[PDB]
RNA sequence: ACGGGGAAUCAGGGUUCGAUUCCGGAGAGGGAGCCUGAGAAACGGCUACCACAUCCAAGGAAGGCAGCAGGCGCGCAAAUUACCCACUCCCGACCCGGGGAGGUAGUGACGAAAAAUAACAAUACAGGACUCUUUCGAGGCCCUGUAAUUGGAAUGAGUCCACUUUAAAUCCUUUAACGAGGAUCCAUUGGAGGGCAAGUCUGGUGCCAGCAGCCGCGGUAGCUCCAAUAGCGUAUAUU
RNA sequence: ACCUGGUUGAUCCUGCCAGUAGCAUAUGCUUGUCUCAAAGAUUAAGCCAUGCAUGUCUAAGUACGCACGGCCGGUACAGUG
């Protein structure tokens, strides 16, 4: 090509969007934004495919141009806006608040949250650097840059940000024993406790996690998002608590329920 | 429009909408005020024995030899199937909008809740046993009745008595009150609207056939006065 | 005209095949009337048993 | 780029040896007993049964406690019981290996209509189905090769609009009544 | 004995973002043909106690055998919201919108003819 | 010899295909050069050369379908110069405009799925089926056969109203009235057999055989069997 | 003795023949109803008539075209364009 591409074929779209094959040739190419193309949920997909509020793209445009949808407290009129992990979507007309959280199947789930929980979000620290006039700066996973952070905050930590002001309220350190969620790879959407961390210089670190049922798994350091301090998460969790269940143990729980009935 | 004998009829309470069932295994909906036919429903696998309805747009049917009780959600176009006592289910009656009672030809009486797939209570041999030694079988249940929005249940057989029952808390237990001596087949039982008396249809034979004949019985309508003292 | 419809053509082939089979083998029949004889001969010199050796 | 689908498959295979007396005799017997149209209808069912029995044999090549064997064998046995070819008491892979083609031929709507007494012949049953006289529950079905499930078997009857099902008399009756 | 047309509603939900109520419509007409959309609109207006001008129905498919039909319906809060939110062809089916009485070929040729003239004389191209 | 994801065939191992709707590369008749721009060595941009080729008042001027339709490529030959931005998405100052990208219909049995051309009863008259057997013979019957008659039920191919569908339509699905006895409202393709005169040719073993036979003295007003079945053959190459 | 049949006094070797199913190319006779899909190829990336295939404005960059227009002596500019 002689320049940037502007289209996206429907069969080449990310698989977690759950798009069918016969609707059309194309898929919505997300706009540039805070989140990456392969790890985002465009506003049109969330608004007409997940919630069924609209039937076509024109109705999505009509809904958005009435300034009804707010993302992280700000009105967005772009229907291909890339919304990502730990984003807050507010619709005051229907009195609804949503937070984008992976389910155990590796897909963004329709997760409704209380209006008091809608006032803050969690962000993973990506970079720390000293800018002009010796002012410390912190860069998060959703391209937020924050001045004058706490000196105790380092890379791979988690911060809680008030959406109205965009300022840090408190933070969770990256340590063994804290609760974490997997944001990529084969174990995407699984919640557990960090057990130990393996360091490889000049390469990728590997972290081991164990969930509530005792199952253990391992991922790369870049695929882990610290959620809570200790075992208590700082956000509400979806219907599954991060436990990926197998067919055998599903049969086991069905047998237990059948035995307990009667 | 029915292709066999009509076996059950009930008006929807408060309207002129009528439901009919038949031995042709179908349920039909009519509107009497507009003398018009509405629709036909299917799902039973044998001849249907009884039908009852109330204020809600819904009816319940007894499956007879099929051994099931079915609930018809007509505007929702849905069907609920309940599996209960052994033997043919010959009679059924609604207690309220959520509970109902049925009787079977193996002597059993069952209490149902419209949100659970099994009987809440099951009283086996409600009217006792009969027959020669070594060949004894329980009396068939011919009619059941319930007083609307209360816990009083009446059951009728050919055991020469009419029995009154109490539904327990949560309809999980059935308890006998008293016996009213009445000779013959108790083919029909209906409580009064006020609840001051109970009407029993008495015959020398069962309403569906001539398997028995009781010579001592009189083909009569019996009015049983119920007197309440706290 | 039978060749026009393949289904009825196959129907006639089955009807004839059962007729041709009657020469080889005897069809099983019930005693729907009181037994009154064979209606054909009884041959006493023909032996149909299968020799086992 | 188009928004169409190219997914398709064949449902039968022509026989490997084209001149076998036993094969021709078996086809003649099946077509005659079940009132089929041609050889392709037999070959279709033979193809289906071959797929099922190959899957059963491949599952039987595995260990009994293999999770894949348990999962896929249970799924296959449940499907076979649902369509009515197996019995609830015969839920093993060996009984799948025991299956024949007549068992599948008995589940067609054409033979079901004849065996339930709605028609007096197998060809009469085919004609009745093709002329929209037969209903399964609410639905009117005019496909002779409709495979009747276990639960649907008790709900096969004449359609409500049919002259045999209490509907309006047909063209010939009305014309003959108009004549006289 | 009379036959009846029965209207049933399913999957009712209230869309506050587009100011309407939308549902699936089932029509029972055992002996007759497919019921026209106008009569369905009048019956649904009587059912929901509104005027027929705010009801828009479409997508009616009759099942094989001829007993039942299934379609989709929307009821708007007001006629202004309907004129503002509905697609233009559904408004035209009610007589509220009128489209261009021309073809793509004519417009394209007229545009390409205008490309050759500069200035005010662009208005003189036929 | 564009590469890959992949397709076919196999017990496996492999082998043969992959221009072709997804990803990556390359080109815009051929070799070179360049402007603008964040991004081009761009061709529905520009400059010169080579090859083609249109108009001209002969001075000059204008070009690039390996985009969508469509035409040509000795005389011999195969999709429409169709409708629309309603869906999917893209571009713009933009909720609104544009889009042969895409969508909708049309067009050679090239490929895949379902599926008609009939069903049910009755009457009369005859005495012979059928199987195995290299011309001999052995078994066998609750029927068979008749280009024989008879009856009043069912239905869609079609004709023709109205809805429904859709951007507008068509198709499919509903539905009123017509619509069957040679139900002539008549299924085909390949293979293999029989039947004949004052007829023709050729060869002989007097009276025979071969090939074949709508052709005869006159005269001119719809046999059988087999394989598949809406499908079924042939040639070349090959596995 | 790794399919069924042929090429010998006997036993063999080497060259061979016929039958059985598919893929590709070209081509016939027939084709009542319906659903889905496809459409390249002269080592010619050979040549092309005609039409179309890329344009775009919000309250919010620039209107002294009466092009059309309300209110007027307040008269820099109403508004559409
Ligand atoms: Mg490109
Ligand atoms: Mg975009
Ligand atoms: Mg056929
Ligand atoms: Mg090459
Ligand atoms: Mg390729
Ligand atoms: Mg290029
Ligand atoms: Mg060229
Ligand atoms: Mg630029
Ligand atoms: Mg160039
Ligand atoms: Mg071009
Ligand atoms: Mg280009
Ligand atoms: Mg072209
Ligand atoms: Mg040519
Ligand atoms: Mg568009
Ligand atoms: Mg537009
Ligand atoms: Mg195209
Ligand atoms: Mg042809
Ligand atoms: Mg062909
Ligand atoms: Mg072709
Ligand atoms: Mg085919
Ligand atoms: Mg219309
Ligand atoms: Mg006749
Ligand atoms: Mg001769
Ligand atoms: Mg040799
Ligand atoms: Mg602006």
């Amino acid at each position: 090509a002689r320049g940037p591409k502007k289209h996206l074929k429907r069969v080449a779209a990310p698989k977690h969007w759950m798009l069918d094959k016969l609707t059309g040739v194309f898929a919505p190419r997300p706009s540039t934004g805070p989140h990456k193309l392969r790890e985002c949920l465009p506003l049109i997909i969330f608004l007409r495919n997940r919630l069924k509020y609209a039937l076509t793209g024109d109705e999505v445009k009509k809904i958005c141009m009435q300034r009804f949808i707010k993302i992280d407290g700000k009105v967005r009129t772009d229907i291909t806006y890339p919304a990502g992990f730990m984003d807050v979507i507010s619709i005051d007309k229907t009195g609804e608040n949503f937070r984008l959280i992976y389910d155990t199947k590796g897909r963004f789930a329709v997760h409704r949250i209380t209006p008091e929980e809608a006032k803050y979000k969690l962000c993973k620290v990506r970079k720390i650097f000293v800018g002009t006039k010796g002012i410390p700066h912190l860069v998060t996973h959703d391209a937020r840059t924050i001045r004058y952070p706490d000196p105790l905050i380092k890379v791979n930590d988690t911060i809680q940000i008030d959406l109205e002001t965009g300022k840090i309220t408190d933070f969770i350190k990256f340590d063994t024993g804290n609760l974490c969620m997997v944001t990529g790879g084969a174990n995407l959407g699984r919640i557990g406790v960090i057990t130990n961390r393996e360091r490889h210089p000049g390469s990728f670190d590997v972290v081991h996690v164990k969930d509530a049922n005792g199952n253990s798994f391992a991922t790369r350091l870049s695929n882990i998002f610290v959620i809570g301090k200790g075992n208590k998460p700082w956000i509400s969790l979806p219907r599954g608590k991060g436990i990926r269940l197998t067919i055998a143990e599903e049969r086991d729980k069905r047998l237990a329920a059948k035995q307990s009935s009667g | 429009g029915h292709r066999d004998a009509v076996s059950g009829l009930a008006f929807r309470r408060g309207t002129h909408q009528l439901y009919s069932t038949s031995h042709d295994r179908s349920v039909k909906v009519w509107n009497v005020a507009e003398n018009s036919y509405v629709e036909t429903l299917f799902g039973h696998q044998d001849a249907v024995a009884a039908l009852d309805a109330l204020s809600r747009e819904c009816c319940v049917t007894a499956g007879g030899r099929d051994g099931t009780v079915r609930v018809w959600k007509i505007p929702e176009e849905s069907q609920l199937v309940f599996y209960g006592h052994q033997g043919s289910i010959d009679c059924i009656h609604l207690i309220n909008e959520e509970h109902m009672v049925s009787g079977a030809d193996d002597g059993s009486v069952a209490l149902w809740g419209l949100s659970k797939k099994r009987p809440l209570a099951l009283q086996r041999e409600a009217h006792g046993l009969r027959g020669e030694p070594g060949l004894e079988q329980p009396f068939w249940i011919s009619s059941v009745a319930a007083l609307l929005n209360t816990d009083l249940v009446a059951t009728g057989s050919h055991s020469s008595c009419v029995r009154l029952w109490q539904c327990g808390e949560g309809f999980r237990q059935l308890d006998l009150l008293c016996d009213i001596p009445l000779v013959g087949f108790i083919n029909s039982l209906k409580f009064s609207s006020s609840g001051d008396f109970l009407v029993a249809g008495v015959g020398q034979e069962h309403r569906l056939g001539r398997w028995w004949r009781i010579k001592e019985a009189r083909n009569s309508v019996c009015i049983i006065p119920l007197r309440r003292v706290p | 005209k039978i060749d026009r419809n393949p289904r009825v053509k196959h129907r006639e082939k089955f009807r004839r095949a059962k007729i041709r089979r009657r020469g080889q083998v005897r069809e099983v029949r019930k005693e729907e009337q009181r037994y009154s004889g064979e209606l054909s001969g009884i041959r006493a010199g023909v032996k149909k048993s299968i020799k086992l050796k | 780029p188009v928004a169409r689908s190219w997914v398709c498959r064949k449902t039968y295979v022509t026989p490997r040896r084209p001149f076998e007396k036993s094969r021709l005799d078996q086809e003649l017997k099946l077509i005659g007993e079940y009132g089929l149209r041609n050889k392709r209808e037999v070959w279709r069912v033979k193809f289906t049964l071959a797929k099922i029995r190959k899957a059963a044999r491949e599952l039987l090549t595995l260990d009994e406690k293999d999770p894949r064997r348990l999962f896929e064998g249970n799924a296959l046995l449940r499907r076979l019981v649902r369509i009515g070819v197996l019995d609830e008491g015969k839920m093993k892979l060996d009984y799948i290996l025991g299956l024949k083609i007549e068992d599948f031929l008995e589940r067609r709507l054409q033979t079901q209509v004849f065996k339930l007494g709605l028609a007096k012949s197998i060809h009469h049953a085919r004609v009745l189905i093709r002329q929209r006289h037969i209903r399964v529950r609410k639905q009117v079905v005019n496909i002779p090769s409709f495979i009747v499930r276990l639960d649907s078997q008790k709900h096969i009857d004449f359609s409500l609009r049919s002259p045999y099902g209490g509907g309006r008399p047909g063209r010939v009756k009305r014309k003959n009544a108009k004549k006289g | 004995m009379n036959d009846t047309v029965t209207i049933r509603t399913r999957k009712f939900m209230t869309n506050r973002l587009l100011q309407r109520k939308q549902m699936v419509i089932d029509v029972l007409h055992p002996g007759k043909a497919t019921v026209p959309k106008t009569e369905i609109r009048e019956k649904l207006a009587k059912m929901y106690k509104t005027t027929p001008d705010v009801i828009f129905v479409f997508g009616f498919r009759t099942h094989f055998g001829g007993g039942k039909t299934t379609g989709f319906g929307m009821i708007y809060d007001s006629l202004d919201y309907a004129k503002k939110n509905e697609p233009k062809h559904r408004l035209a089916r009610h007589g509220l919108y009128e489209k261009k009485k021309t073809s793509r070929k004519q417009r394209k040729e007229r545009k390409n003819r205008m490309k050759k003239v500069r200035g005010t004389a662009k208005a003189n191209v036929g």
